[PDB]
């Protein structure tokens, strides 16, 4: 959407590899340079923390992410 | 059947007609003479019974269906009256185009240009603008004559171009025709003859092809002016961009012949100028206009008519008479060939001479046809016969046998460089501006073009094509096409290119007659009765037959070849490789005069909003403008202490997007030349960015202000 | 006799009173030229809106057909619209109000104001 | 308005539309465009004059310009 300059919500999860590869048809030599990143949840859930991470980074983060933070 | 009663009515026509057309050709011929009332009237009245006349033998016409007529004399001519024209349009449809198109032609003449500093010094075009464009050499004033014509007349052209199109259409269409552009393209068009048709499609195809086989030539052209123009105006031009349209010579860029003084290849080495020897030799217009003569009469082409010296202004009135003064070949038919032009002892006035000349042969070659089938094959032929006249008596080679340039002299190669950059200037340049503009013309008309896309596409094909950049980004409330006369005064433009075609086509036969074995571009066709005759074949031709053939008559071929226009300047090609060796040869369609201090800004409505999310419309537009200009008087104001009146026109607006991204600059409120630098523009913004996402309902994350960023 | 107080223009002229202690208080922004240059801007946007929705016409409002009048310190003016390039034509009162109302909100957000501190006199917030 | 190409002088135009047009539009567009134009103009050269002049009537031993 910042490289094709598309309509933000023009593209959604749903028409994603449709639109960029349309994008690199139209214009290939600046879809070159847009960058992207490989993410699956299922990856992320089999992503392992160490140490007392699980109760001081991901309860914490997540305690935050919640409404009454505090409170939790 | 049929056949034989369309030939008595053509017959009983040509007849009246002649003798009731010469009256209208001699009275306006009267008037172009002397500046009467009386002569006004004169003309008018011939004129009116002239066109009445051919109206009522039209509708005559059609009783003559061609389907059963056979011969070409004939069906030529009855086709040429059977054209129904505007005549199609309905009276109020007529009468709304009539008006449009004088409106338009008023605004082109009497549109004048104010000074910012002083209001009370307004310019027209004719002569203000145009010594600007064609003289000065300061980026401000000519960014200013350029900007400020376009502002002021461009407008005011753009309404009334957008109504004309679609009656032009309409009336086309109804004449049976896809669009006016192919109106246009039907003067090209043959057809029920062996190999000789030509389809209205088949020339947008030629056209396209051979403007291809140019391109290599203008880009070397390009570079080279690109390089001299960096000097004349430093820190102005990307030596890989494109030009800015300003800086080209003239208003619109059309020739670039203005730009020779900045681009001489040897200022040390002058050109032929032989005006000081006609003086010397006391060279009148009487002389110089026999020297013409004794030049066709060389090449084997008949005498002028004893009529023709008795009666034809070949000098300015001299006295109070009140003549116009116009190079003019007149055919007032009946055997009558005038030439009206205030001659004086010049160079110019010499070759000029020889250029009007060439129509009168034409004229009287073709002055035995058919009153309806005495003209140039196509509107492209007859002007080019004109040009080849010139080029042939231009030759050092003729002056220093016309008894003008002493042939003891030498010619130099570098004065040779410098006399083929000179013709590349006014030749070349205007190929690519010839050929971009009608084929805007002609999407426009066919409806590729949207009314929405005309500015932007005009600027892109302008970029890609031309090689020339705007100096100011132009919405669709512009209408640039139209701010040139033939736009505005509803003339086909695609002539001018083909004519330069068919003009060097005509000469490389001509000379291969005259036996030429130095380089084309210095080839004298004079005391060649072979040429004379070559170019006689197709001169007395006329309509009669198709514009292939006619080529076929002199060149050989059917359609317009470009190897003889490159043949010419092949001498310049070569010299210009080799100074574009270091340069860049081409441009990048993205190099803009603007965009360095353009600051890049993304909106994100729905990130922000995402229900109620207003749509981004040209108010939320306008409201943009009108925020950034209300920071940046504040922000003078504050920390300049300046109380500077910016208004939502100073904000200028590029590459608006569907991703609510665009690219703005900020001006002088009355100074398209200062633009102010995006250093302060950033500040402003920086001062007031709460201010503007207030406005918007939007935040720094959502309003992306590219190079603004909280702290 | 004569009455100094009568303009050929106050019927269609709405007065409008901006306040900023009452709302902003602390960090209120002082009402300047470029604040009413601002506040024009945005009356001909709501007419430009008003007039392509409404009567679905896309005319070209600017601030110099925002005719403001009797500017006071307690940043109480009155206006009346008019045409683009027709003096002689003025926007009635009734429609700028329908504009007004239209782009209330907006007016507000330009100004961080609202309907008790931003008072357009006879538009009265709903 | 309607046609920039014509353009009225006040002596010309401008005169002949305040002293004989009665239309309330015609009469209003040429007062108030002649007020929009001319006037502003002047307005910048009008303070510097009055500064000027005040200048040379104090100098000439005068209390202000119109003094
Ligand atoms: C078509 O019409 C032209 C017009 O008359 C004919 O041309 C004539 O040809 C005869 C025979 O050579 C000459 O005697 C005439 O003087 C010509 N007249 C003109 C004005 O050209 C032509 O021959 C006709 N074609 C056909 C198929 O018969
Ligand atoms: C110009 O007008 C004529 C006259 O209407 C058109 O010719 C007519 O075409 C229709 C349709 O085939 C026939 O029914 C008529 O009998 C024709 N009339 C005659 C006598 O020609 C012609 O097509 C029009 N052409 C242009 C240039 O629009
Ligand atoms: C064609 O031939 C004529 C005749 O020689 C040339 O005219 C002569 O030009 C020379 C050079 O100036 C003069 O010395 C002669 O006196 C001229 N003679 C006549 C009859 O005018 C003419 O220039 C030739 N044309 C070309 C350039 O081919
Ligand atoms: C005209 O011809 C002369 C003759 O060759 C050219 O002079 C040459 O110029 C090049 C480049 O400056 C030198 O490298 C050669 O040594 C020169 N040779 C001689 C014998 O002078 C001259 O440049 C040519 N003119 C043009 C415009 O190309
Ligand atoms: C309009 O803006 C242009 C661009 O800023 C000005 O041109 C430059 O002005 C500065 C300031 O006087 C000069 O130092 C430069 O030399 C000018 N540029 C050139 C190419 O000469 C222009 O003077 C401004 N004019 C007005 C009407 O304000
Ligand atoms: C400019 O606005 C004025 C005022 O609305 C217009 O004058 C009106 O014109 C119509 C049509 O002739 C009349 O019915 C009204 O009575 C006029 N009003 C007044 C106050 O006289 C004027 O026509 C407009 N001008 C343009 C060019 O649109």
């Amino acid at each position: 959407i910042n490289g094709f300059d598309l309509p933000e919500g023009n593209v959604t999860q749903e028409n994603f590899v449709d639109m960029q590869q349309r994008c690199n048809a139209s214009d290939p030599a600046a879809y070159a340079q847009l960058v992207f990143q490989t993410c699956d949840i299922n990856a992320f859930l089999s992503e392992a923390v160490e140490g007392t991470g699980l109760a001081f980074i991901v309860f914490t983060e997540a305690i935050t992410k919640m409404p009454l933070s505090p409170l939790w | 059947t049929i056949e034989e009663q369309a030939k008595t009515f053509l017959d009983k026509f040509n007849h009246e007609a002649e003798d009731l057309f010469y009256q209208s050709s001699l009275a306006s011929w009267n008037y172009n003479t002397n500046i009467t009332e009386e002569n006004v009237q004169n003309m008018n009245n011939a004129g009116d019974k002239w066109s009445a006349f051919l109206k009522e033998q039209s509708t005559l016409a059609q009783m003559y269906p061609l389907q059963e007529i056979q011969n070409l004399t004939v069906k030529l001519q009855l086709q040429a009256l059977q054209q129904n024209g505007s005549s199609v349009l309905s009276e109020d449809k007529s009468k709304r185009l009539n008006t449009i198109l004088n409106t338009m032609s008023t605004i082109y003449s009497t549109g004048k240009v104010c000074n910012p500093d002083n209001p009370q010094e307004c310019l027209l075009l004719e002569p203000g603008l145009n010594e600007i464009m064609a003289n000065s050499l300061d980026y401000n004033e000519r960014l200013w004559a350029w900007e400020s014509w376009r502002s002021e007349v461009g407008k005011q052209l753009r309404p009334l171009y957008e109504e004309y199109v679609v009656l032009k259409n309409e009336m086309a269409r109804a004449n049976h025709y896809e669009d006016y552009g192919d109106y246009w393209r039907g003067d090209y068009e043959v057809n029920g003859v062996d190999g000789y048709d030509y389809s209205r499609g088949q020339l947008i195809e030629d056209v396209e092809h051979t403007f291809e086989e140019i391109k290599p030539l203008y880009e070397h052209l390009h570079a080279y002016v690109r390089a001299k123009l960096m000097n004349a105006y430093p820190s102005y031009i990307s030596p890989i961009g494109c030009l800015p349209a300003h800086l080209l010579g003239d208003m619109w860029g059309r020739f670039w012949t203005n730009l020779y003084s900045l681009t001489v290849p040897f200022g040390q080495k002058p050109n032929i100028d032989v005006t000081d020897a006609m003086v010397d030799q006391a060279w009148d217009a009487q002389r110089i206009f026999k020297e013409a003569e004794k030049f066709f009469v060389s090449v084997g082409l008949p005498n002028m008519t004893q009529g023709f010296w008795e009666n034809s202004m070949l000098t300015d009135p001299g006295n109070v008479q009140k003549a116009v003064c116009h190079p003019t070949a007149w055919d007032l038919g009946k055997g009558d060939f005038r030439i009206l032009m205030c001659t004086k002892v010049t160079m110019d006035d010499f070759l000029t001479a020889h250029h009007e000349m060439g129509h009168i042969q034409y004229d009287m070659a073709y002055a035995a046809q058919p009153f309806l089938l005495r003209n140039g094959a196509n509107e492209g032929f007859h002007e080019a016969v004109g040009e080849i006249m010139s080029l042939s008596a231009a030759t050092p080679k003729h002056l220093k046998s016309i008894g003008l340039l002493s042939p003891d002299f030498q010619e130099d190669n570098e004065t040779e460089i410098n006399f083929l950059l000179k013709q590349a200037l006014t030749i070349v340049g205007t190929l690519p501006f010839t050929y971009m503009l009608e084929k805007w013309r002609w999407m426009v008309f066919k409806g590729e073009i949207p009314k929405d896309q005309w500015m932007k596409k005009w600027w892109e094909m302008k970029r890609e094509i031309v090689g020339v950049v705007e100096p100011v980004p132009h919405d669709e409330t512009y209408c640039d096409p139209a701010s040139l006369f033939h736009v505005s005064n509803d003339y086909s433009f695609i002539r001018y290119y083909t004519r330069t075609l068919y003009q060097f086509q005509f000469q490389e036969a001509l000379c291969q007659a005259a036996k030429h074995e130095g380089p084309l571009h210095k080839c004298d066709i004079s005391n060649s009765t072979e040429a004379g005759q070559k170019l006689f074949n197709m001169l007395r031709l006329g309509k009669s037959e198709p514009w292939t053939l006619a080529l076929e008559n002199v060149v050989g071929a059917k359609n317009m070849n470009v190897r003889p226009l490159l043949n010419y300047f092949e001498p310049l090609f070569t010299w210009l490789k080799d100074q574009n060796k270091n340069s860049f040869v081409g441009w990048s369609t993205d190099w803009s005069p603007y965009a360095d201090q353009s600051i890049k800004v993304r909106i994100s409505l729905k990130s922000a909003l995402g229900d109620k999310a207003y749509e981004w419309n040209d108010n939320e537009m306008y409201l943009f403008r009108s925020s950034v200009a209300y920071a940046m008087r504040q922000y003078f104001l504050k920390v300049k202490n300046q109380m500077i009146l910016f208004g939502e026109e100073d904000v200028r607006v590029a590459n608006l997007k569907p991703r609510i991204s665009f690219n703005f600059f900020v001006t002088a409120p009355k100074n398209v030349s200062d633009i102010i630098p995006r250093t302060e523009v950033e500040k402003a913004i920086r001062m007031s960015r709460s201010r503007i996402n207030d406005a918007f309902r939007l935040n720094d994350n959502s309003l992306e202000f590219l190079g603004i960023q909280p702290t």
